[PDB]
């Protein structure tokens, strides 16, 4: 019962699945609908990095739960 | 003349409308790939009208009471299933069906 | 522990050299560009930290060798400020930095004295640079 | 005093003829020119937490070619008012939800685009699903129901 | 070859972090942290593919020789090839001092 | 080589305005066995077998690879590697021939 | 779609935590806010009150009918997991089983409500100092996308010969206890995430080489 | 502090690391 | 002349012919599909005999028939039952991180 | 049964191990493989879950 | 007992 300690600071990955396919992650060729930096730049600000992954429905959860 | 050929997929057709739309403020200096592009475009745009009204009158007159057995289509999924993706079909499979 | 927010230090940036952007997207009519173009940039801001957790930790690719650290005072008065690498001394150009690491894992500590009512603060930084 | 064949493992096979419905993961970003990526990531360590600001890069100095479309983009040639005034490939959030729909839901296709997403129209689900792969049991077993319905 | 060649080099040109989503992780509450125990089986799979293709001449080797030292002694093991008068006759020949 | 393959090229960078085709750039851009080894027979002399040219082709790290060497290896530098030969490859060859 | 969906995530949560318990813990279920980010700080202030002038768990209050389909029952339903959390989070000692599990718990529960409060519709709550950023705010558009998450901290020293780190502290991030550094001389690192997404990776057969 | 200490690492043979055997019937000279 | 709403919706699979609709008007899709299957069969063993690999454009075009027209017998729902038997797993990329501890490099 | 132990941390092993791909002698645990704790010429994809 | 090699004899035969 003793620290280990490493030679290097451990790592942190938020998702381990990624939207291999996703308007936020792939951007397409040829946006079609939509001095100064721009006026096309926009930002979307994500209610979490859970977009950006793989997860289930809650109904089918609940489906599976049910059997 | 220069005709450029008929895209393969939609990829080929997003980067043909990429060119374009790249060329396009330099019409005196490009003057012949813009013309090209166009051909291409009408073809496309023709050919997806014919689809459209093809496709129209072939829901509409499909048959009244006529099915499928789902023992072929079953085996016509699985035989296209395997041809799709480069596998094989045993000789004993289309034949006899 | 406790609470320490920062009083000297302000919004210190660590970010990617700017020669190595230039290199990156004009290759000087010579070579070919490269393929992974990725840039960062790390804000830290002097208040909502704390002056007993001033240690952080990153990666950077083999080719995000070469840095640069800006670094913003409250104390608008005169103040001493010395950045240590390794444990080289690199000098300055409000002040600019430009850091060149090495491979491995790296030490940066950044200190500021007032020396008018001699109030010290430090910030260290690890750093990975992936052989 | 039956033949038990090699495993045909169709979900890591890529398709021959139209290599555009493979799934994301075995496709390669080099048709729609995605390979090369550049990126800026912004952070801020301000307050026991990060604000990750993304950035996709595309050249300001490319003249109509990073910019959204638009009516005054076209000439005379076209007939895209309408259009322009008033999705197309998948992704792995809507295939995970058609996998669910289909689990869910056997047939009934319109609950199955429902359960996707208004993105989707039933032919699309109907085509993905006629690409799915099947399962190699199952597969075993038609082969070998053929086989001994021709040998016997 | 040619087909075993094509074959390897398709699976040789697939990624390398290839997990699987396997539509059973809704009962094993993954909450980010956690590691999904079935994350490998499409990779362990095309592994297991790959490598199989790339041995198949030590199989080969191994195979030959089971069969040459099988039937080597065929006259030896096999009932009614050991018990017919002409192998008997023959064994006897070679015996004669 | 291909004028789709020129378009896809010119456009992973994003120097696609910067080109101008000519007309003949768009007319032209629109068209026995040595054993080896001898793990299954009696091996032929080791001079016949460099006599003859090998092409493994279809894997990446060729037919052999030492344990050690291998071992210890570094992954970033060859997944770098692969991004620039295998997939960014037709971006670099228009940039050879076409941006001087 | 709402009912469904309350129906839904009642039988998720008792599934759930058949090992926690939390749905089957009891609250003052008298208590209620308005902005999350405070909850554990007021619920101390009333404590003081109620605990000087000297009910429900949420079983109960799904029983009863309480979370209306309005945003008020999701919010009612949101602040009543992160309250339980927080009370057997401060409840149990730092680094136990039922300490960890009933973080994992809040996770789960939090990521599912917000996601599936985001399906719906639902809600339940910059470059100009560097010449790097002038430069590539010159050269591209920015299509960009912002998001937050919390960073991680690790015990480091120093010794004769080098410097050595420890594993990531298990400290969920709903504990509030100030600190204990176990041993004097043991410096704070603060671990930040991962930035790539679409970070490369070599071919099958490069791991699968022959040798 | 800490500056006089030393490390004192971890070592694990490969053996080690991936192929013990264990139990009473470990070793095969046991009458076990 | 162009409409954008025909460039944005194409598919290389939107070449309907004549055969289609008459084998729908008439009845039996099927015999068309076994048809088109067999030929497929035959065209993929005669590429296998000389080693190329691409497939041919007809090759391509017979593949595209065969989808269109069960994917137009299925959606008519002209079938009792469909036969729903799908790897209930599929590929997906992960995140790919490296290690903290440092070479030592000897 | 058989006891298999993290190349980095003396600790075993248990019930799950983290087999790498290239060394094919070193297997890590499932908290060491979670935080990255193996050498920094290898990346996640070089281990495969056991 | 391994089908290794059978598919492709049989798809060449
Ligand atoms: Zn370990």
């Amino acid at each position: 019962g003793e620290i280990l300690w490493f030679r290097g600071p451990s790592v942190i990955v938020n998702e381990r699945i990624i939207n291999s396919g996703d308007p936020h992650l792939s951007l397409p060729l040829n946006r079609w609908f939509t001095l100064e930096p721009d006026v096309e730049n926009e930002k979307e600000s994500l209610p979490g990095p859970f977009v950006l992954g793989l997860r289930p429905s809650a109904k089918f959860t609940a489906h599976r739960l049910s059997m | 003349e220069i005709t450029i050929p008929k895209p393969r997929s939609s990829a080929q057709l997003e980067q043909l409308l990429y060119r374009y739309r790249a060329i396009q403020n330099h019409p005196k200096e490009n003057k012949l790939e813009i013309k090209a592009i166009e051909d291409t475009f009408r073809n496309i745009s023709r050919d997806q009208d014919i689809y459209e009204t093809k496709l129209d009158t072939l829901r509409k007159s499909i048959d009244k009471g006529f099915q499928y057995d789902e023992d072929l289509l079953n085996k016509h999924l699985v035989a296209l299933q395997l041809l799709e993706k480069d596998t094989d079909v045993p000789d004993y499979f289309l034949d006899l069906p | 522990m406790e609470y320490k927010p920062y009083k000297l230090i302000q919004q210190i940036y660590i970010f990617s050299s700017k020669n190595l952007y230039s290199q990156a997207t004009k290759p000087l009519l010579g070579s070919r560009p490269s393929c992974n173009q990725n840039w960062v940039e790390y804000i830290f801001n002097g208040n909502e930290l704390s002056q007993n957790e001033n240690a952080f930790s990153f990666m950077l690719q083999p080719m995000q060798t070469f840095l640069t650290l800006q670094s913003h005072l409250t104390s608008s008065l005169k103040d001493t400020e010395t950045l240590l690498t390794i444990n080289k001394e690199p000098v300055k150009s409000t002040e600019i930095f430009d850091i060149r690491l090495s491979e491995g894992l790296n030490h940066l500590m950044f200190r500021c004295e007032d020396k008018i009512s001699h109030e010290t603060e430090f910030m260290n930084f690890w750093i990975n640079v992936l052989p | 005093n039956v033949k038990k064949e090699f495993p045909v493992n169709l979900t890591i096979k890529k398709n021959v003829y139209d290599s555009a419905q493979d799934f994301n993961a075995l496709q390669d970003e080099s048709r729609n020119s995605r390979q090369i990526h550049k990126v800026y990531i912004c952070h801020t360590c301000g307050n026991e937490s990060i604000n990750v600001r993304y950035h996709n890069l595309r050249a300001r100095d490319t003249n109509l070619c990073s910019r959204c479309f638009q009516e005054g983009h076209f000439g005379a040639n076209f007939q895209s008012s309408d259009f322009i005034r008033l999705k197309k490939n998948w992704s792995d959030q809507e295939m995970l939800l058609l996998l669910e729909g289909i689990e869910m839901y056997e047939d009934q296709w319109e609950k199955i685009a429902d359960h996707v997403g208004g993105h989707k129209r039933v032919e699309d689900c109907i085509e993905k699903f006629l690409s799915l792969p099947i399962e190699d049991n199952y597969i075993r077993e038609v082969v070998g129901s053929t086989l001994n319905g021709k040998g016997g | 070859s040619a087909r075993i060649s094509n074959r390897i080099n398709e699976l040789e040109r697939l990624p390398a972090n290839l997990g699987t989503y396997s539509l059973d992780d809704c009962l094993e509450f993954i909450t980010k942290d956690d590691l999904s125990s079935r994350m490998d089986t499409f990779k362990i799979k095309a592994l297991v593919e790959l490598k199989s293709l790339k041995l198949l001449t030590k199989q080969k080797s191994i195979r030959q020789k089971l069969i040459n030292n099988v039937a080597s002694q065929a006259h030896h093991n096999i009932p009614y090839l050991r018990d017919s008068p002409f192998t008997a006759a023959a064994q006897r020949s070679v015996q004669i001092r | 080589m291909g004028y789709y393959d020129v378009l896809a090229g010119l456009s992973a960078l994003e120097k696609s305005s910067q080109v101008v085709f000519s007309a003949t750039e768009l007319q032209q851009l629109t068209q026995k066995r040595v054993a080896v080894h001898g793990y299954l027979g009696g091996k032929v002399s080791l001079a016949d077998a460099a006599q003859v040219e090998y092409e493994v082709g279809h894997s990446l790290l060729g037919s052999y690879v030492p344990r050690q060497q291998l071992e210890a290896l570094s992954s970033v530098d060859f997944s770098h590697h692969f991004h620039r030969t295998l997939e960014c490859k037709a971006a670099l060859e228009t940039h050879d021939v076409f941006l001087a | 779609k709402l009912v469904d969906f309350l129906v839904n995530v009642q039988s998720i949560l008792n599934a759930a935590s058949v090992k926690c318990h939390v749905v089957d813990e009891s609250f003052p279920a008298k208590f209620f806010e308005k902005n999350p980010d405070k909850i554990y700080e007021s619920y101390c202030k009333f404590i003081k009150n109620r605990s000087n002038s000297e009910l429900t768990t949420i079983n109960k209050r799904f029983e009863n009918g309480e979370y209306e389909p309005i945003q008020g029952g999701f919010y009612k339903l949101y602040h009543d997991i992160k309250l339980v959390c927080t009370i057997l989070i401060h409840f149990y000692p730092q680094g136990t089983r039922n300490y960890q599990l009933v973080d994992k718990f809040y996770k789960f529960s939090s990521e599912l409500l917000l996601r599936e409060c985001c399906r719906i519709g639902i809600a339940l709550t910059d470059d100009d100092a560097t010449e790097l950023d002038k430069i590539i705010s010159y050269d591209f558009i920015k299509i960009s996308m912002n998001y937050t998450v919390p960073i991680s901290q690790t015990y480091q020293i120093r010794t004769k010969d080098m410097d050595l780190f420890s594993s990531i502290i298990s400290k969920s991030n709903l504990d509030k206890r100030p600190h204990e550094l176990p041993n004097t001389n043991f410096k704070i690192n603060n671990v930040l995430p991962q930035t790539d997404i679409e970070n490369e990776a070599p071919r099958l057969g490069f791991v699968g080489a022959n040798t | 502090m800490f500056e006089t200490m030393v490390a004192n690492p971890i070592k694990v043979s490969r053996l080690q690391s991936n192929g013990v055997l264990t139990g009473p019937a470990a070793n095969t000279k046991s009458i076990h | 002349i162009i409409k954008l709403q025909n460039l944005y919706n194409w598919t290389p699979s939107n070449y309907i012919g004549d055969d289609e609709i008459e084998n729908f008007r008439n009845g039996t899709p099927d015999k068309l599909v076994s048809d088109s299957l067999l030929k497929l069969k035959r065209l993929r063993k005669e590429r296998i005999l000389n080693k190329v690999l691409k497939p041919t454009t007809e090759e391509r075009e017979l593949y595209f028939k065969v989808k269109r027209i069960l994917k137009e017998v299925i959606l008519a729902k002209k079938v009792s039952k469909v036969p729903i038997n799908n790897v209930r797993a599929f590929p997906v990329l992960q995140t790919n991180y490296n290690g903290s501890i440092p070479v030592v490099r000897a």
